[PDB]
Formats: C-alpha cells, sequence, structure tokens
RNA sequence: UUGCCGUUGCUAUGGC
RNA sequence: GGCCCAUUCGGGUCUUGUAAUUGGAAUGAGUACAAUGUAAAUACCUUAACGAGGAACAAUUGGAGGGCAAGUCUGGUGCCAG
C-alpha cells in the first residue's frame, strides 16, 4: 500500500494552479508508480485527474521515500494550455512528432 | 595511501600477518590506508603538542581533534588529553570498522563470517544496508548494527536456497 | 553574468536575461522574467512566464505591456489582476530590489524625478522623468531634481515635491545606493560630490551626487508607504 | 586562563563574522519570502502553538471527587481516552485484556462496556517473524491509543504486533507486525486531530503509521536504549525518550532529523552548591515525557526528577529533584539476620541506600498550564508551570490512588472560563514493564478517577 | 554448423604450473597462514589458552624436573 | 464498582 | 604425528592432520520484469523471476627445492662422479 504526503502547498492564480512537494512512501514496493500516484493524488484532492500532474521524482537510497513535484489544476482545458507538450505526451493526450530531416 | 619506509622487514611482515589474521583483512592496503591517515592525524597532534599552552591553534584545534576522535570512537570520553592522540595506534582504528564490530557484537561467528554477511547485505547500520566491510562505525552508530529487515537472518522471506529446497521437498 | 541588484541566486543558469530597451536604463532595472519567475516565483520557467504574459496579467504603470524583458526600473508599480497584486519595488539598504506590497490608492500613482525643463518648440513648457513621461505644462518653479506625482490614469502631474534643504530624499546610485534619512547636512558643490547628506541609526554622514539622489517626501510624511523589518 | 581565552577568542571570532536601529530596516529576501508566506496554504497543522490555556491557579484542587473504581485485572498497564470536537475510554492489562469504558457520565465512576481478551490461543503456528499476522495478543499488551477521530483503538505490546481494533465492536480490523525479533512496542501516540500513529519500539526504533490506510509511513532510528516513552501534538514533530541513555530526542519526522537533549546533573557540583552554606544525587534513566506545547516539554526521570525543557536549550531549563519522596528504608527485621538492633542498624549505613520514588507517569495537558505526576507514593501530584515558562510549582496532591500509576491523562468538560476535568490514572501493583516492585502497600488494581472543578 | 571456440583457445592459459585454491583468494590465504602462524606460536612460547577448563586432570604432557625455562638476569 | 474471596452499603473499603 | 631452535651432537613443545566422507543455509557476478529518470534515449537510483558446488560461474605472477626410466651424454684408478 502506497502512502502520500503533500507539503508546502501554494496557490498560483496566474497559472490557475495549486502546487506542492510530494513525499511518496512505498515500503516494500519498487517505486512511485506514477499513474497510480496521479489516481491517489486526484482522489485526495478533487477530481480533475487529467489536470493533476507530477514530474520531478527522486527516490532516496534504499527505497521507501521519493520526493516529487506535484501541481494540480482546475479546468483540464487550461491544464492542457499551461502544461508543457512533453509532459502532455507522457501522460495526457497530445502527440505531435518532429519532422525527421537532416 | 602510501607505502611505508622499509616495507619488507620481518617485524613488519609479522605485524601485517597478525593484523590481517586478527581482523580478517584481504591485503596490505587496508593497514596501509588506515595507517597513512592515522599518520596524518598524530603527525598533526605532534605539532599541536610542540606549540605551547594558551596558543589559539593548540586550544581550538586540540579540543576539536579530540572531540572528533571521540566521536569516531577511537578515543574514550574521559581521556580528553592530547597525548592520548599520540598513544593512539592502528588497531584502535581498525577495531572500528564494521566487520570487526559485527563479529564483536556477535551477529557473526568470526570476522570472515562478518565479512561475508556484510558483502551479502545482511547487515544494516541504522536505516541503510551497509555492504562494504571497512566502514568505520561511529560511537552513535555502534548500537544500531543489526540484521537488515530485507534479509533472512532478520525476519524477512527466506532466500533462494531455502525456498528451492522447500519446494523440492514439497515435490 | 548578472548584476547585484536583481537578488539572483547563482544556481540558476548560464545566460543571464538582458533586459530590452524601455523607460529605464539597463543598469537600473529588472525585467519581468527575473521579477516573476525567480524572485516572487509566479512561474517556473521562461515558457510559462511567456504564457502568463500572453494571458496578460501584468499591468505595470496601468498599461499591460506584455513582454518578457521589459525593464521595470525604480517604483514602477507592478499590478497583477488575480489576487489584486499591487507591488511598488524600491531599493533596500544593500543594493537589491526590495519589492514592497502596496494597496490600490497607492498604486493609483507614482512619483518621478524631473531631469530637465525645456522651451522645446512653440512655447510649451516641458518635463521629463526616469521613465520619460513627457507631460505638459508644470509650474515655472520646477527646478532639476524635484519630484512630480504622475496620475497613472491620464498622465498629468497631480502633486509636486520641491527639492530644498529639509526634504526626504532617496539615493539611487554610487556607494550610498538605497539609503534613507536625508538630514545631517546640505552641501552643494560646483560640479561633483554635491548633495544633501543622509543620517544613520547613530546619524552618520554620507556623500553622493545630485543626479544619484531624488526626493520622496517630507520629514516623517512620505505619501509612499515603505516596507519595514 | 584558558577557558577565558577560549571565550574571548570565540567572541572576537563572532564579531569578525558579523563584520564579514535605523529608520529604514527592510530586507528584500525576507520580505520576498514573506510574500510567499502570504501566498501559501495550510496554516492548520503547523501551528507553533504556545501556552494559551493559562489556568493553573484558577481551578480548585483540594476537594476533588475521587473515585477509585477497582477492577479485576492483574496489573493494568495503559489508559487511552477520546473526545470529539459520549466519550469512551480504554484500559489494557497484563492479563491480555483490553476493556472499553464509557466515561461521559461525568459525576460518577466509569462504566464497563466490552472486553477483548487474547490468550494462549493466539500464539502463531510458525515462530517466524513475518507471519505474525494473527488476530489477538498472546503476550503482555503494553499500550493502547485511541484515534483522535474515534474510529479505532490501536494497541500493542511485547508480542511485537500492532492490532488495530474498531471502536463500535472491539474487533481486530488489521494486524501489522514489527517484522523483527526484539520489536516490542512500548509507547503509542497519535498526533492530535489526525490518523497518524507514532509507536516507539525497543529496537531503538520509532515506527510511524497511517491507520485508516493500514500503511507504515517512516521508520526512524537513533536512540541508544529502549524508547520507553513517546509524545506528540498536532504538529508533525514528535518527542521520544529512551531509557538509560539519559537523552530525550525530538524528531522532525518529514525531515527525519532530531534535536537531542541530554541530562547532566552531578552530585559533586550539586553538593558543592549546597556546601556553600542534603540527599540529592545523579540520574538513573529518563523515563516518561509529555509535550506541553510546541516549544517546551517535561521529562520524568528514574531518580524522581521532573524536568522542564525548551526547544532552544540542550541542558534543561528547570529541575524538581524529589517529586514523590524517598522510599521507606528496609526494616531491621528484614535487612540483616543478626540478633541485636545495633548491628541491624549498622547494616543500613545511615542514609546511603535510601532510594527515591521514580516518576512512572507524567501527563501534560496539551498547551495548558498544568501537568500531573504519578508513582507509587500513593499520592498523585499536580504541578502548574509559571506564566514566564521557566519554572513549575506544586499546586496540590490527589491522595486516593494506592499503587503504581501506570498512566495519567485527563478528560475535559466545561467552557472557556469555567471548566471541570476528570483525571484518569491507571493504578496497578506492579510497574508496566517488569515486576521489580516490592512493598505493595495497600495497592489495588484499579482506575483512579478524580473529578476536579472550576 | 558453427565450430565454436573452446576454453584453451579462449582464455589462453598456456602451460601453467599447478596452483593453489587458497591462492585464488587473497583473504582465505591470510586466514590460513595466520592459523598456521598461531599454531607455530604454541611451539615457541607457551600460550595462555584460557585457564582451567574443567577438573584439573594433570599436566597431560609431562613434567621435566631438570629443565628451567626462566630468564636469568645478566 | 471485578478474577476470586472478607467486611459488605440497603455505598466505600482490604487481603490474596 | 605435527611444529620450532641449532655449525654439530641434539634440544624444545603440543590436538594435529586427510584430493576422507558429508549437511543444509547465504548470496553476488550474470540473465532479466518493470517503473523511475529524461525532449527522447543511456546511466545512476528503486526493483519482482531465475541464477553455485570441480560453488567448472575454472584470478594471475614470480620464487625455492626435489623425485623418477630396461632412457641418453661426458669423464675414469670396477658398482662412481658429473
Amino acid at each position: 500500500a502506497v502512502t502520500i504526503r503533500t507539503r508546502k502547498v501554494i496557490s498560483n492564480p496566474l497559472l490557475a494552479r495549486k502546487q506542492f512537494v510530494v513525499d511518496v512512501l512505498h515500503p516494500n514496493r519498487a517505486n512511485v508508480s506514477k499513474d497510480e500516484l496521479r489516481e491517489k493524488l486526484a482522489e485526495v484532492y478533487k477530481a480533475e485527474k487529467d489536470a493533476v500532474s507530477v514530474f520531478g521524482f527522486r527516490t532516496q537510497f534504499g527505497g521507501g521515500k521519493s520526493v516529487g513535484f506535484g501541481l494540480v489544476y482546475n479546468s483540464v482545458a487550461e491544464a492542457k494550455k499551461f502544461e508543457p507538450t512533453y509532459r502532455l505526451v507522457r501522460y495526457g493526450l497530445a502527440e505531435k512528432v518532429e519532422k525527421a530531416s537532416r | 595511501y602510501s607505502t611505508p619506509k622499509r616495507p619488507y622487514e620481518s617485524s613488519r611482515l609479522d605485524a601485517e600477518l597478525k593484523l590481517a589474521g586478527e581482523f580478517g583483512l584481504k591485503n596490505k592496503k587496508e593497514i596501509y590506508r588506515i595507517s597513512f591517515q592515522l599518520s596524518k592525524i598524530r603527525r598533526a597532534a605532534r605539532d599541536l603538542l610542540t606549540r605551547d599552552e594558551k596558543d589559539p591553534k593548540r586550544l581550538f584545534e586540540g579540543n576539536a581533534l579530540i572531540r572528533r576522535l571521540v566521536r569516531v570512537g577511537v578515543l574514550s570520553e574521559d581521556k580528553k588529553k592530547l597525548d592520548y592522540v599520540l598513544a593512539l595506534k592502528v588497531e584502535d582504528f581498525l577495531e572500528r570498522r564494521l566487520q570487526t564490530q559485527v563479529y564483536k557484537l556477535g551477529l557473526a561467528k568470526s570476522v570472515h563470517h562478518a565479512r561475508v554477511l556484510i558483502t551479502q547485505r545482511h547487515i544494516a547500520v541504522g536505516k541503510q544496508i551497509v555492504n562494504i566491510p571497512s566502514f568505520m562505525v561511529r560511537l552513535d552508530s555502534e548500537k544500531h548494527i543489526d540484521f537488515a529487515p530485507t534479509s533472512p537472518f532478520g525476519g524477512a522471506r527466506p532466500g533462494r536456497v531455502a525456498r528451492r529446497n522447500a519446494a523440492r521437498k514439497a515435490e | 553574468a548578472a548584476p547585484h541588484h536583481w537578488l539572483l541566486d547563482k544556481l540558476s543558469g548560464c545566460y543571464a536575461p538582458r533586459p530590452s530597451a524601455g523607460p529605464h536604463k539597463l543598469r537600473e532595472s529588472l525585467p519581468l522574467i527575473v521579477f516573476l519567475r525567480n524572485r516572487l516565483k509566479y512561474a517556473l520557467n521562461g515558457r510559462e512566464v511567456k504564457a502568463i504574459l500572453m494571458q496578460r496579467h501584468v499591468k505595470v504603470d496601468g498599461k499591460v505591456r506584455t513582454d518578457t524583458t521589459y525593464p521595470a526600473g525604480f517604483m514602477d508599480v507592478i499590478t497583477l489582476d488575480a489576487t489584486n497584486e499591487n507591488f511598488r519595488l524600491v531599493y533596500d539598504v544593500k543594493g537589491r530590489f526590495a519589492v514592497h506590497r502596496i494597496t490600490d490608492e497607492e498604486a493609483s500613482y507614482k512619483l518621478g524625478k524631473v531631469k530637465k525643463v525645456q522651451l522645446g518648440k512653440k512655447g510649451v513648457p516641458y518635463v521629463v522623468t526616469h521613465d520619460g513621461r513627457t507631460i505638459r505644462y508644470p509650474d515655472p518653479n520646477i527646478k532639476v531634481n524635484d519630484t512630480v506625482k504622475i496620475d497613472l490614469a491620464s498622465g498629468k502631474i497631480t502633486d509636486f515635491i520641491k527639492f530644498d534643504a529639509g526634504k526626504l530624499v532617496y539615493v539611487t546610485g554610487g556607494r550610498n545606493l538605497g539609503r534613507i534619512g536625508t538630514i545631517v547636512h546640505k552641501e552643494r558643490h560646483d560640479g561633483g560630490f554635491d548633495l544633501v547628506h543622509i543620517k544613520d541609526s547613530l546619524d552618520n554622514t554620507f556623500v553622493t551626487r545630485l543626479n544619484n539622489v531624488f526626493v520622496i517626501g517630507e520629514q516623517g510624511k512620505p505619501y509612499i508607504s515603505l516596507p519595514k523589518g | 586562563n584558558p577557558a577565558d581565552k577560549r571565550r574571548r577568542l570565540a567572541k572576537q571570532y563572532l564579531e569578525n563574522l558579523k563584520s564579514e536601529d535605523e529608520y529604514n530596516n527592510f530586507d528584500a529576501g525576507d520580505l520576498d519570502k514573506d510574500i510567499i508566506a502570504s501566498r501559501l496554504k495550510e496554516d492548520v497543522a503547523e501551528q507553533q502553538g504556545r501556552v494559551f490555556r493559562y489556568f493553573g491557579d484558577k481551578l480548585l484542587i483540594s476537594e476533588a471527587k475521587q473515585s477509585f473504581t477497582r477492577v479485576g485485572e492483574n496489573n493494568l498497564t495503559c489508559i487511552s481516552c477520546f473526545q470529539p470536537v459520549r466519550l469512551f475510554a480504554y484500559t489494557v492489562s497484563k492479563d491480555l485484556q483490553l476493556t472499553k469504558y464509557d466515561i461521559t457520565d461525568f459525576s460518577k465512576r466509569p462504566k464497563k462496556l466490552k472486553y477483548a481478551k487474547g490468550g494462549a490461543k493466539y500464539i502463531p503456528t510458525s515462530k517466524h517473524e513475518y507471519e505474525n499476522t494473527t488476530e489477538g495478543h498472546y503476550d503482555e499488551i503494553l499500550t493502547v491509543a485511541a484515534s483522535p477521530d474515534g474510529k479505532y483503538v490501536v494497541t500493542g505490546g511485547r508480542d511485537r504486533k500492532l492490532i488495530v481494533w474498531s471502536t463500535e465492536s472491539l474487533s481486530p480490523v488489521k494486524v501489522i507486525p514489527t517484522k523483527d525479533r526484539r520489536g516490542e512496542v512500548l509507547s503509542l501516540a497519535f498526533r492530535k486531530n489526525s490518523d497518524q500513529l507514532y509507536a516507539s519500539c525497543a529496537d531503538f526504533k520509532i515506527r510511524t503509521y497511517s491507520i485508516n490506510q493500514f500503511s507504515q509511513l517512516e521508520i526512524l532510528y537513533g536512540h541508544h536504549d529502549i524508547v520507553e516513552d513517546i509524545s506528540a501534538l498536532a504538529m508533525e514533530r514528535c518527542v521520544t525518550v529512551g531509557a538509560r541513555d539519559r537523552t530525550a530526542m525530538l524528531w522532525k519526522i518529514p525531515d527525519e532529523t532530531r534535536l537531542t537533549f541530554r541530562g547532566g546533573d552531578e552530585p559533586q557540583k550539586l553538593l558543592r552548591r549546597w556546601m556553600k552554606e542534603p540527599l540529592f544525587f545523579c540520574e538513573g534513566s529518563i523515563d516518561v515525557v509529555s509535550m506541553v506545547d510546541d516549544f517546551h516539554f517535561i521529562t520524568g526521570s528514574d531518580n524522581g526528577n521532573i524536568c522542564l525543557w525548551s526547544l532552544a536549550k540542550k541542558k534543561p531549563i528547570f529541575t524538581e529533584r524529589i517529586a514523590h519522596g524517598i522510599l521507606p528504608e528496609p526494616s531491621f527485621n528484614d535487612i540483616s539476620g543478626e540478633t541485636d538492633e545495633e548491628l541491624r542498624k549498622r547494616q543500613l549505613q545511615g542514609k546511603k541506600l535510601l532510594q527515591p520514588f521514580w516518576i512512572t507517569s507524567l501527563y501534560a495537558i496539551p498547551y495548558s498550564n498544568v501537568f500531573i505526576s504519578g508513582s507509587w507514593s500513593g499520592s498523585l501530584k499536580v504541578w502548574k508551570i509559571s506564566d514566564n515558562l521557566r519554572s513549575f510549582e506544586l499546586l496540590g496532591e490527589l491522595s486516593g490512588a494506592k499503587g503504581v500509576v501506570t498512566k495519567i491523562q485527563v478528560v475535559e468538560s466545561g467552557k472557556h472560563g469555567k471548566e471541570k476535568f476528570r483525571i484518569l490514572a491507571s493504578i496497578a501493583k506492579e510497574h508496566r514493564l517488569g515486576r521489580w516492585i516490592a512493598n505493595v502497600s495497600g495497592a489495588r488494581n484499579g482506575i483512579y478517577s478524580a473529578v476536579i472543578d472550576q | 554448423g558453427k565450430r565454436a571456440i573452446n576454453y584453451q583457445i579462449l582464455k589462453n592459459k598456456g602451460l601453467t604450473p599447478k596452483r593453489n585454491k587458497d591462492n585464488r583468494n587473497s583473504r582465505v590465504k591470510k586466514r590460513k597462514k595466520y592459523q598456521k602462524a598461531q599454531k607455530k606460536l604454541k611451539s615457541v612460547r607457551a600460550v595462555y589458552s584460557g585457564g582451567q577448563s574443567g577438573v584439573y586432570e594433570g599436566e597431560k604432557t609431562g613434567i621435566k624436573k631438570g629443565l628451567t625455562r626462566s630468564v636469568k638476569f645478566k
């Protein structure tokens, strides 16, 4: 059973966003399991599962803890506006390939 | 590290024989490394004695040196004098390593059983599994050397030999 | 590759953002990317500070001015629409840009040092300031280094602060950059080290230039609010 | 003078480091961080709460309604209580039984509701340290802890288990073993208004759990003897005390760092301090804690000390040397075995082998001005801490509790200026860890409740 | 149909003497030349083994009434 | 008011 | 029976050996699920599955000394010396 801890929750009205640091705790598990972590984050906060996102995962030595960077949006459309395209390729729906020449 | 002056005299060979046999060392490089940095330590403490009382260097670097030597654990709490740093020697330094300490605490039956426990990761000081034998445990990490909870000598699930024998005896 | 005024942490990058041209000089301003991104941290990178600049939250000096390297110099009131953010940024005592938070009736104006008064063309009196607001028709008694108060809805001067012996002055320049206290001494020389001198906690003395100092109010009553500690 | 030269050179050093009040005093980085402080959320859990309930001298003391409800369980060990924002209490014994009480009928003795008794039936069929997932206690339940929300009680003891029982039925919902051989739990404390448990296990270990997720958060290491007591408040800090290493540590649990506080009273300097014009001495073992607020706490020792400690001083702020008396010396008909009283008196050596009572229970009411101490002197003591927070002082005694006090805690009633509390104290005739206790002087295994007023 | 190479062409240990299993580990060699050394030390000195084990059976090896193994001065 | 047992109260105590 | 000293005769000492049998535990190199990381990929970190008896899953380098044949060569005062 994974365990979740949010810390230092601030609000960004300019980016319509709420951001925090994510202490993810998995004793006798491998690692963070980021999609399941987005599920757990989207249910501890409000619904917006295609508007919650995590990117900066570092597991400490020997496992157990990992610190990530969590940012949760309202309004999935403006989340699609404000998130970068590589994270949208990683998690959500966007896929535009670069033209392979030279 | 650095090699000694006369590296092949018979007293030095019987010295290294007794040290490597009594502490389970692999070669001469363990003794030479820990003795090289002990040489730096007490070559510094010699100069701290050759300067006088109420010298700023002597006062501050002397109590700094004996307090971090006590916290490494080679020097006891009551001898807070600077001539005991000169009386210090090499097996006082390599009694502090984790192989020696695992055997002395009795998690192993010899220093060689301690070395293979450490390199097979059954030993964790504090939180982290330590896996190299020459670790120099400190006076606060002296009492949390125990079996790792990820290991069958702790309480964990038994290893591949035990579970394969259990499965074949279940067949 | 950075100046000292920006309060910029060294573990940031390699290329430092040159501000673009604008009202103030390069050496006495901070752009919006070093303002929003890495000082009060409304962004994390240049992409999203350009995103909120395209969204146009910033309202510096009452106009939007959507630009990354827009050189906000002295006391340009940065206005942000969400959470009614009104920021007057002044100098602290050790050279950086202390960004004080103010309210709406204070961000409805700014003040500016007058640089020169001209009979430019066609009988029109004339006044410029550090953001270059060429506003029409002040009184004839505007000397150099006095202080106009800009309207910030239209551009007109509303109040005027006369530079004389016994006025509350702000020093931006040289080895006195960012001090307040304005009275131990007055000494106008004839070409250099000419000033009004500024006190300290023990009322110490200081030397600067005329152009490197400009008035903000009176002995106890500036209508600018100031931060404290 | 070498220490004078050390102090002088350290002063010059700090002056030089400063080298490398005006009307303008504003610092840009401080006010920027204060803007981020105005921007952030969650001013809820992390209150550095000071002492806001100053009521020590206010309430009555000497005329409490003291009911010592004796129960038929050998050596009660712990007491857990609960208040929402009807009140239940919990006791547990060395006879492997948990017992639920109702306590909300305030003017009278508590009411038994439900047993939950483990026994020899719950010994595991393996003797293997990770299949310890049975549903009951087979050895020596040492501590209970009720949830701050009241869904669960969680208990554990020398069978190295944490069994979490539901409240409404006293049923084991989940079993979490501590996965090693010496992993006996000795103290449990929820952080206040939460679902996070801090257990202190004799592996020099502190385990943390989230109970409603059935998960373990963090194991944190660092004491040097067994962690005999634990204490927590609404902050994610914690305060533990290991027994014989004579240090109390407090843990920033997310950072996994600590502040240590050693003791350090010596009878040489103490008897010299009295010799400037006396039976007091050094320290055995720091035993019990309770965090009074988020800047101070109090420790109960083995030589009867009660000490008051701040968050900003290694050495303790205040001591109180003898807090429950010195024990009655062993009789001349039970020391020697000679015939004459002169030699049997010579076998007492005067005053050299008088040992003090050791405080085996201490409870600070959270953020309040008053704490309660208990041992087998027969009389609980109530102390209030002075409003400048640098001393405490004995208010009164509660003398209706014959036996060892294995647990003290209080139950609140009344509003902001008029209040009444019932002090529960588990009373046994045997210490909560080992036996060690002779001269059982009229003790009974009961619950000493007192009703204090005003 | 793949004529794979074998161990003597692969590792190329051409014509070596017979060597020692205890020499294949640097740690076990010093474990077994220290056991040899402290078995030789019982020959030269008399080693304190740990005192009287059980009942005092006797000297178990002989008593010489002619030999005196004590260091005379000057 | 309890594992027994005694005084019990018409509730408090004290021996294992 | 091993070991130690010593130019010699000899002396000193003591549980020491053996390609003897045998037992269950341990895991690491390797083979590999992944997830994390990252524009992406590698790597670090975390990590289920398999992985040892010649543990052949086969570390070297250099030195000191022998011993053997229906063998070969040389010398010369048999059977020897080299």
